[PDB]
């Protein structure tokens, strides 16, 4: 029966983590020490001979202190010492140290904990892989882990959730390097990567939900609504049930082009809910907008590849219909020449749950969606932009030099996403 | 490049006020059921100047502000592969041209749209905006050369106060002050104060004053005294002006204040 | 550029120098006052009644505290926020 | 787990040493005694960075206190936290350097380094993993600035993947003390920059400048001075020491910093300082923070970064706060003042977070930066050494202990060189 493993790596990694699993167990109705006071749950939380629920969960951070507040917090007895593995050093924003140095004395352990986890397992569907490219641990252990994971089972789908680095705003001078250098990994090593940034939530948060201070905890929380909404189908029966080799089939076309776009809807408080009518129109016309989208591109620059829409709620295919309908007949959503059939609606009963101490209005309805386009290249060529300014005056090299990484690879790198933008350009050419 | 426009009846032609990666070319609507400019942005030929780090800049001003005698953009859309289109309103002629028609205005005319102008930039600099581009060629008329609007808002910033001052030198410098081209910080409201003395200088003396050749003898010579080319009349209180909008001295030149209200444009 | 010559530098009840920031000071405001006694009619101002009201005050001790910025008064802050906070984590995931 | 090894040398070492123990010791709610008397939990979580457990429910420093002259160790004793050094760790000279640098680096140098280097491997084998060393002298002493030197030397050669940064004074143009300053500044950073993973120029006369403008203080004793420094050290290791929204530690500030390997001295600063009057129009909101940040008379060194360009910036806050204010206020800053980052860096600023803010204060943050400017005081030290060294005057004193001269030309051929390449990349 289909399985998931959550791998979440770095700071952000385990804070995504909190709130995600915050989220499964109050869904579930896990207790926080770990029993339902009342078999969906087992595709995440597996039984004990004592009757207690325990989660799919890895949490691996190379400095302790981050990992050590959720061993002291009122979760401690809802996770095992044993998912929860920590480095006394850490890379500290840098891949080099990330890959080479650090990495090597626990990838053995982390494989050892992901291997009794996966033989725990019986039929395991996949891997979720939760990082950030810009933190030296969440970039290269992620990167290292990713390489030996392949090779350790290469058939099982290895999907990644990811945090990219914002266009304007970044935490680090070096970010962009360790961007690059993952890429590699990221590339020829995941079927599907989900790349986020922090100012595009920062700018929902001021634009629909009127909060005007958030702090890190509800973006997490909206990443782990969206991966809720992502798993609802494995979880919970429906009527278009669509597990997580269905829409990756359906999402990557090409081996090198797997890289969709997020967006979720309806994001609104409840003030704003209580008077505003919610129906499968409205939501799908709120998804339609680029002023909702959780990275920073605008699609009307971009080609839409294919759309993978998940319904969630008290949702009829009647109106799912026409909303497709009132999706395509629309001259500002363009799709390609090669895909004349561009959607993939699936179907789930369980409405949204809203957590206490939210921000969401509680919902009838929801509908996460899932758009392989073209328009994210910019977003790569910007990254290119200010990676050849960095290298050109040879800054912060002898960091990665001394850790380790001969310097052809800044090269190698730089021609590779180059590669990719050019087949990016590629396949947006027209097809007559 | 133009299949979206085309889908709505954008087909331009008529190309006026050309350039590499900008045009006014007049177009035809079939929602407005009318004509509208449009101007072209080449967000991947042009330099990163106009295209990062300034662009949120000049389209904001292009998105919030209204009055009269200023632009009025009806929407912002664009065909899919990276280009940028502006769908700006009615236009007849900028004022660089018109001059030529005649070769000056004379100065009954030319105080009613230098009224219409100062009184347009008064209302600029209250908005704690400010335009730094103001030339003959951005400053454009109506048809029947009785009304005026300012265009080209591409060097906008949010500026409050003195304390903090300026650092970037962007100016033609035709319309230029030697805080920008001397090297010194400045106050973003007294450059554009000078703008308008060049803009009312050329308008009516068929000359600019100072000679836009040499970028260095410029400020020296501009301390030398603005003369008028001879035979050309004007009011007193207008000499003053044009001496107070060309001075050396930066906040010595009145400021939004004083310029909106004068005795020769009351009168 | 340490403009410090020949100056006055005495006490502060006469009210020269930086005497208003002597007077915002811990031991100032520490400082016990007399009630006035016999005369002090002759002393007064119009401001003293007509615009103003002067009651007796009663001086106070204060709390030790550790003090960061050699100007702190975390004795005269409200007794709130004093304690040690608690991480983002324990007060929104509990 | 990361521990931290507490170095001292020099006068003034020793009495910002002591008044940084009186700092971080509050912060954990240490008594005189040895006795924990704090209320949260967490604050007693993180004790095993800056403090060794000793029997009976006592802490004690992980301390290493070292001055050539005897006088001064009797006044830390004395202090308020007196009785909590121990006394292994008062190693300690028999006579003083008088000023000279020759005598502390070399002669008399050379006996004490055995005893200083007794205590510190002890001190580094006590901890399981020791994230680095650091130390806090003044470039203008006899010890700090001579046998100190001498320490960093050794200890790079024992622990070179251990990261140091040292809390450095520099000399100021103005407040000059002593007439043989230039030569012991010129024979002692020649040593920093080559053992120095990020240094901290922190000014006495810029100190002053605080206190006189910016707290309005009549009477700067140098307790408050002293304060000062021993505020920006916390504020370093805040987020290390407990959690925060955005974690960090100093090796993410270091390798945040560095961009290439002779480019380490930094200007740090303090957010939260307000006159007694001011707490009466003030609100505390992130925006007053970085108002007051990046204004030039809040800066700890002797220098304007108005005239130079900065290079990285790292800002690390302290307290419970929204990302987006801090976030929109380091981009707002980086646009307006666009002349003065370098443009072949973009986001130049780094940002860090700690949850738990200082003790009786609702918000704080420190600020750590890399600019052009520390070149406009590397040129006026080598402008005075030279006016002085073309005369050869005081010379022989230096002579007395044996060393050459060439040493001095190869001192400041490195700091020409210095502010050479220093200027290359304005
Ligand atoms: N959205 C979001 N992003 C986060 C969160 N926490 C950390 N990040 C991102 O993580 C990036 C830095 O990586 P970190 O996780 O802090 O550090 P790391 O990945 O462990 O790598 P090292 O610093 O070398 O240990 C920052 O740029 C943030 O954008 C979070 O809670 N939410
Ligand atoms: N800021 C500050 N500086 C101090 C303090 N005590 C001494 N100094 C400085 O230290 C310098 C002299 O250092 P010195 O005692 O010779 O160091 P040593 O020879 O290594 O012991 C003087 O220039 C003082 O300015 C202090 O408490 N605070
Ligand atoms: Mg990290």
């Amino acid at each position: 029966m289909r399985e998931c493993i959550s791998i979440h790596v770095g700071q952000a990694g385990v804070q995504i983590g909190n709130a995600c699993w915050e989220l499964y167990c109050l869904e579930h109705g896990i207790q926080p020490d770990g029993q339902m006071p009342s078999d969906s749950f087992n595709t995440f939380f597996s039984e004990t001979g004592a009757g207690k629920h325990v989660p799919r969960a890895v949490f691996v951070d190379l400095e302790p202190t981050v990992v050590d507040e959720v061993r002291t917090g009122t979760y401690r007895q809802l996770f095992h010492p044993e998912q929860l593995i920590t480095g006394k050093e850490d890379a500290a924003n840098n891949y080099a140290r990330g890959h080479y140095t650090i990495g090597k004395e626990i990838v053995d352990l982390v494989l050892d904990r992901i291997r009794k986890l996966a033989d725990l397992c019986t039929g395991l569907q996949g891997f979720l892989i939760f990082h950030s490219f810009g933190g030296g641990t969440g970039s290269g252990f992620a990167s290292l882990l990713m390489e030996r994971l392949s090779v350790d089972y290469g058939k099982k789908s290895k999907l990644e959730f990811a945090i990219y680095p914002a266009p304007q705003v970044s935490t680090a001078v070096v970010e962009p390097y360790n961007s690059i250098l993952t890429t590699h990994t990221t590339l020829e090593h995941s079927d599907c990567a989900f790349m986020v940034d922090n100012e595009a939530i920062y700018d929902i948060c001021r634009r629909n939900l009127d909060i005007e201070r958030p702090t890190y905890t509800n973006l997490n929380r909206l990443i782990g609504q969206i991966v809720s909404s992502i798993t609802a189908s494995l979880r919970f029966d429906g009527a278009l049930n669509v597990d997580l080799t269905e829409f990756q089939t359906n999402l990557v076309p090409y081996p090198r082009i797997h890289f969709p776009l997020a967006t979720y809807a309806p994001v609104i408080s409840a003030e704003k809910a209580y008077h505003e009518q919610l129906s499968v129109a409205e939501i799908t016309n709120a998804c339609f907008e680029p002023a909702n989208q959780m990275v920073k591109c605008d699609p009307r620059h971009g080609k839409y590849m294919a759309c993978c829409m998940l319904y969630r709620g008290d949702v009829v295919p009647k109106d799912v219909n026409a909303a497709i309908a009132t999706i395509k007949t629309k001259r500002t959503i363009q799709f390609v020449d090669w895909c004349p059939t561009g959607f993939k609606v699936g179907i789930n009963y369980q409405p949204p749950t809203v957590v206490p101490g939210g921000d969401l209005a509680k919902v009838q309805r929801a509908v996460c969606m899932l758009s392989n386009t073209t328009a994210i290249a910019e977003a790569w060529a910007r990254l290119d932009h200010k990676f050849d300014l960095m290298y050109a005056k040879r800054a912060f090299v002898h960091w990665y030099v001394g850790e380790g990484m001969e310097e052809g690879e800044f090269s190698e790198a730089r021609e590779d996403l180059a590669a990719l933008e050019k087949d990016y350009e590629e396949v947006g050419v027209d097809s007559v | 490049g133009d299949k979206l426009l085309s889908e709505l009846g954008y087909k331009l032609g008529r190309t006026i006020g050309e350039g590499s990666y900008s045009k006014v070319k007049v177009a035809t609507s079939k929602k407005y059921k009318g004509t509208v400019a449009i101007k072209v942005v080449d967000r991947r030929r042009a330099p990163p100047d106009f295209v990062n780090k300034f662009l949120p800049r000049e389209l904001s001003i292009l998105r919030g502000v209204r009055h009269p005698h200023i632009v009025h953009v009806f929407e912002f859309i664009e065909v899919c592969n990276g280009k940028l289109y502006i769908v700006m309103e009615a236009a007849a002629t900028d004022l660089l041209q018109a001059v030529q028609r005649n070769g000056r205005i004379p100065g009954s005319q030319a105080r009613e749209l230098f009224s219409q102008i100062a009184g347009a930039v008064r209302y600029l600099h209250d908005h704690h905006l400010v335009h730094r581009d103001l030339k003959c060629e951005n400053v454009l008329l109506s048809p029947d050369e009785r009304r005026v609007k300012i265009t080209d808002f591409g060097f906008g910033r949010q500026a409050h106060g003195y304390p903090d001052l300026s650092t970037t030198y962007c100016g033609s410098a035709a319309y230029a002050s030697p805080e920008v081209l001397l090297g010194i910080p400045y106050d973003p409201k007294k450059y554009d104060v000078w703008s308008l003395g060049v803009v009312l200088y050329v308008m009516v003396t068929g000359c600019m004053p100072f000679d836009d050749s040499d970028i260095a003898g410029l400020p020296r010579r501009q301390k030398r005294g603005v003369l008028y080319p001879d035979g050309l009349e004007l009011s007193e209180r207008c000499k003053s002006l044009i001496a107070e909008l060309l001075q050396f001295s930066p906040s010595a030149r009145p400021s939004a204040g004083q310029v909106a209200r004068n005795g020769w444009l009351r009168a | 550029w340490r403009c410090t010559t020949n100056e006055n530098s005495y006490s502060n009840r006469t009210l020269v120098g930086n005497w208003n920031q002597e007077r915002y000071d811990l031991k100032n405001i520490v400082k016990p006052k007399p009630l006035p006694s016999q005369f002090g009619h002759a002393f007064e101002t119009t401001y003293d009644a007509n615009y103003s009201r002067k009651k007796p005050q009663s001086t106070h001790r204060f709390k030790r505290e550790p003090h960061w910025f050699p100007g702190h008064q975390p004795e005269l802050d409200p007794p709130h926020y004093k304690c040690t906070a608690k991480s983002t984590y324990m007060t929104n995931y509990s | 787990m990361r521990e931290i090894v507490h170095l001292q040398a020099g006068q003034c070492g020793n009495q910002i040493g002591a008044k940084f123990w009186e700092v971080i010791s509050d912060e954990h709610g240490i008594d005189p005694t040895g006795t924990y008397h704090g209320d949260s939990d967490l604050q007693l979580e993180r004790i095993n960075v800056y403090y060794n457990e000793a029997t009976g429910g006592k802490y004690v420093p992980r301390a290493v206190l070292v001055d050539l002259e005897p006088g001064t160790m009797d006044s830390v004793r004395s202090g308020p936290f007196g009785q909590i050094f121990r006394p292994d760790n008062f190693v300690f000279g028999q006579s003083g350097a008088g000023n000279n640098w020759a005598k502390g680096h070399y002669t008399e140098g050379a006996e004490l380094v055995d005893s200083v280097l007794d205590v510190v491997r002890k001190e580094a084998e006590s901890c399981d993993c020791l994230q680095g060393f650091q130390l806090t002298h003044s470039l203008g002493g006899g010890t700090g600035s001579g046998m100190g030197t001498l320490l960093i030397s050794k200890i790079r050669e024992e622990y070179p993947d251990r990261i140091m940064n040292t809390f450095s004074v520099v000399p100021s143009p103005k407040v000059s003390d002593t007439v043989v300053e230039p030569y012991n500044a010129t024979l002692s950073v020649h040593q920093l920059v080559e053992n120095t993973d990020e240094t901290y120029c922190i000014d006495n006369e810029a100190l002053y400048d605080i206190c006189f403008r910016t707290l309005k203080l009549t009477t700067p004793t140098y307790g408050d001075l002293n304060h000062l420094v021993s505020a920006t050290m916390s504020g370093v290791t805040t987020c290390l020491r407990f959690p925060g929204q955005l974690n960090a530690d100093l090796r993410k500030l270091a390798v945040n910093m560095v961009p290439f390997p002779r480019l380490h001295f930094f200007m740090p600063g303090f957010a939260p300082l307000t006159s007694r009057g001011s707490q009466q129009y003030r609100a505390l909101t992130v925006p007053e923070l970085t108002q007051q940040m990046f204004d030039a008379k809040n800066m700890m060194a002797a220098c304007d970064p108005r005239h130079g360009r900065y290079l990285t910036v790292a800002a690390v806050f302290r307290g419970r706060m929204s990302m987006k204010e801090v976030d929109e206020q380091m981009l707002n800053v980086q646009n307006k003042n666009s002349s003065y980052f370098v443009e072949w860096i973009p986001n130049n600023v780094k940002t860090a977070v700690c949850d738990i803010p200082p003790r009786g204060l609702k918000m704080s943050a420190t600020f750590i930066g890399n600019s052009t400017a520390i070149q406009e005081l590397f040129k006026r030290i080598s402008e005075q050494f030279t006016a002085m060294f073309r005369r050869k005057a005081f010379l022989h004193w230096y002579t007395g202990e044996g060393m050459d001269e060439m040493e001095f030309t190869e001192a400041e051929s490195n700091m020409n060189d210095l502010v050479s390449e220093y200027q290359q990349y304005q």
